[PDB]
């Protein structure tokens, strides 16, 4: 089935830094290959980040060299470290489950409710 | 011993149109004409077959092709077609055989500010082949330019968010499909009837 929850949000000084936590549950077929996405709130909602099953990580040219993804499938938690942060990076953030199969049982993926990221001067 | 076409259609949640369901069905009784004058669904187009005929002649199988695009882009579930979703989600072969169902389904797939769960494929290295499914999660190329693994100039994440709302134009509304592929290659029958 999976229910996705975003965590880890709010409020900070500009330059600083924040670490989002997508914790999964009741799972399924496959593992997913994952994604973060965002809401400029306004501009509609937009690519950030993924990371595959085999492991390869694009980032969308924003965040290139600043955003960091990566999971510990220990936890089931999905992190987006998030470095020198201006205000544009303000949004709601959301994680994003992909497509995958195995053989006729076919997960289409699903988002997580979100956490807004908020930035300033 | 009766068919379980209520579960296909009748279906709480429907697949994303790159990422298509099917089930085969087989061993079993299939009253068709409570599909075809059933008339909730809008489109009904039978290709390589008489819609009364269907309800007493016999298959190998019958495969339900289950997914959600755009009302305007119906057009392209039918053979010889062209564009994003013949092209590059669900193709059907030139010389098809079957029916195609889609209803209208913005009072179930629509929500206020956008269902995001329904999603298409722009974009990708070339057309699908009959009943080809892609589920790439792999960064497009459209320059001659490098991607770096980076979305940006001409590099381009190749699926997306259709985002119905209940406020969306009736082209820009959901639609339901369902495609009744039928076959009948060599060992036995096993649809049909009464």
């Amino acid at each position: 089935e999976v229910q996705l929850v975003e965590s880890g949000g709010g409020s900070v000084q500009a330059g600083g830094s924040l670490r989002l936590s997508c914790v999964a549950s009741g799972y399924t077929y496959c593992s997913y290959d994952m994604s973060w996405y965002r809401q400029a709130p306004g501009k509609e909602r937009e690519f950030v980040s993924i990371i595959r099953r085999d492991g390869s990580t694009a980032y969308t040219d924003a965040v290139k060299g600043r955003f960091a993804i990566s999971r510990d499938n220990a936890k089931n938690t999905l992190y987006l470290q998030m470095n020198s942060l201006e205000p544009e990076d303000t949004a709601m953030y959301y994680c994003k489950s992909w497509a995958c199969s195995s053989g006729e049982y076919l997960y289409q993926g699903d988002w997580g409710q979100g956490t807004q990221v908020t930035v300033s001067s | 011993n009766l068919c379980p076409f209520g579960e296909v259609f009748n279906a709480t949640r429907f697949a994303s149109v790159y990422a298509w369901n099917r089930k085969r069905i087989s061993n079993c009784v299939a009253d068709y004409s409570v599909l075809y004058n059933s008339a909730s669904f809008s489109t009904f187009k039978c290709y390589g077959v008489s819609p009364t005929k269907l309800n007493d002649l016999c298959f190998t199988n019958v495969y339900a092709d289950s997914f959600v695009i755009r009302g305007d882009e119906v057009r392209q579930i039918a053979p010889g077609q062209t564009g994003k979703i013949a092209d590059y989600n669900y193709k059907l072969p030139d010389d098809f055989t079957g029916c195609v169902i889609a209803w209208n389904s913005n009072n179930l797939d629509s929500k206020v500010g956008g269902n995001y769960n329904y999603l298409y494929r722009l974009f990708r290295k070339s057309n699908l082949k009959p009943f080809e499914r892609d589920i790439s999660t792999e960064i497009y190329q459209a320059g001659s330019t490098p991607c770096n693994g980076v979305e940006g100039f001409n590099c381009y994440f190749p699926l997306q968010s259709y985002g119905f709302q209940p406020t969306n134009g009736v082209g820009y509304q959901p639609y339901r499909v369902v495609v009744l592929s039928f076959e009948l290659l060599h060992a036995p029958a096993t649809v049909c009837g009464p």
